[PDB]
């Protein structure tokens, strides 16, 4: 995987290393899973989402 | 905005009002608490920094809900190859006085790094843009706040669909050219916001065109992309006496 195809494979940010080596970053206020690839809100407002949107398919 | 929605109320919480002496001045975008970028010509002609306000959560001008978090704007940081009078390098970021309170109304929009900017967000087609602008070309402005989608050209295509200043690296296109749905003047400094994989990102900046919503002209954005490291450094520095700022770029 490299980040200039399909984002990495990453929901957020990614970063190329030196090998077939990519990891996978989040936003401040997020944390990323075991999966490797996907970020999950750590605080109750994270960036870029919208409240009463995330809470009507809570 | 011409040719779009009202925006829900708090399904743009990131939207921000600058107003000047209680008046209309501009938008902007909440991508911190203390943080918010808009357009550099929002403030060509500002007499005294120190009667502009930042207003959080607003919606329907008319009403105050409580919702609303107004706040001093202490500093407008500005990239010194910005001249006034002319459209390059339209950004300007703006630190409150005292944070806002996050809330259900009141949320940031992620800034995101350049390389995501670049090879993933650039792609993404349709983005929103919003704002309490003129509703028509020569016609009032919107009591409520406005939404918008519109598609993103590449430059070159922007050029050859387009029938006046060079659209630059640190500018793109988008909307359309026929005259039916665009930003306006009154929009300029608001958010042109770009959702991927279930998060939204700020992508560009209302900042110029022809007329509003032009037959043969589309919108003129900033290119955000090209700022993020400038961006990031300077919330990291400390605040300076004197409401403006002109900070190096790059
Ligand atoms: C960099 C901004 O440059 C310009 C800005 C503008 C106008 N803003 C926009 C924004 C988005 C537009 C869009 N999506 N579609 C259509 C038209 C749009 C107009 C504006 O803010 N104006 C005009 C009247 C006063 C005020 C101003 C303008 C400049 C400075 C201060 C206030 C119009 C021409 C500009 O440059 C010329 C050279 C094309
Ligand atoms: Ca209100
Ligand atoms: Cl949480
Ligand atoms: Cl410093
Ligand atoms: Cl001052």
């Amino acid at each position: 995987l490299i980040c200039v195809n399909e984002n990495g494979g990453c929901e957020q940010y990614c970063s190329d290393h030196t090998g077939t080596k990519r990891s996978c970053r989040c936003h401040e206020g997020y944390s990323l899973l075991a999966d490797g690839v996907s970020c999950t809100p750590t605080v109750e407002y994270p960036c870029g989402k919208i409240p009463i949107l995330e809470k009507r398919n809570a | 905005i011409v040719g779009g929605k009202v925006c829900p109320k708090g399904e743009c919480p990131w939207q921000v009002l600058l107003l000047v002496n209680g008046a209309q001045l501009c938008g902007g975008t909440l991508i911190n608490t203390i943080w918010v970028v808009s357009a550099a010509h929002c403030f060509d002609k500002i007499k005294n920094w120190r009667n502009l306000i930042a207003v959080l959560g607003e919606h329907d001008l008319s009403e105050h809900d409580g919702d609303e978090q107004s706040r001093r704007v202490a500093q407008v940081i500005i990239p010194s190859t910005y001249v006034p009078g002319t459209t390059n390098h339209d950004i300007a970021l703006l630190r409150l006085h005292q944070p806002v309170v996050l809330t259900d109304h009141v949320v940031p929009l992620c800034l995101p790094e350049r390389t995501f900017s670049e090879r993933t967000l650039a792609f993404v087609r349709f983005s929103l843009v919003s704002g309490w602008g003129q509703l028509l070309d020569r016609g009032a402005t919107a009591l409520e706040l406005m939404v918008l989608n519109v598609p993103r050209l590449m430059t070159q295509d922007c050029l050859q669909q387009s029938r006046s200043p060079n659209i630059t690296e640190y500018m793109f296109c988008a909307g359309y050219s026929d005259g039916s749905k665009d930003s306006c003047k009154g929009d300029s400094g608001g958010p042109h916001a770009t959702h991927y994989r279930g998060t939204w990102y700020l992508t560009g900046i209302v900042s110029w065109g022809q007329g509003c919503a032009t037959v043969g002209h589309f919108g003129v954005y900033t290119r955000v992309s090209q700022y993020i490291e400038w961006l990031q450094k300077l919330m990291r520095s400390e605040p300076r006496p004197g409401v403006l700022l002109r900070a190096p770029f790059p």
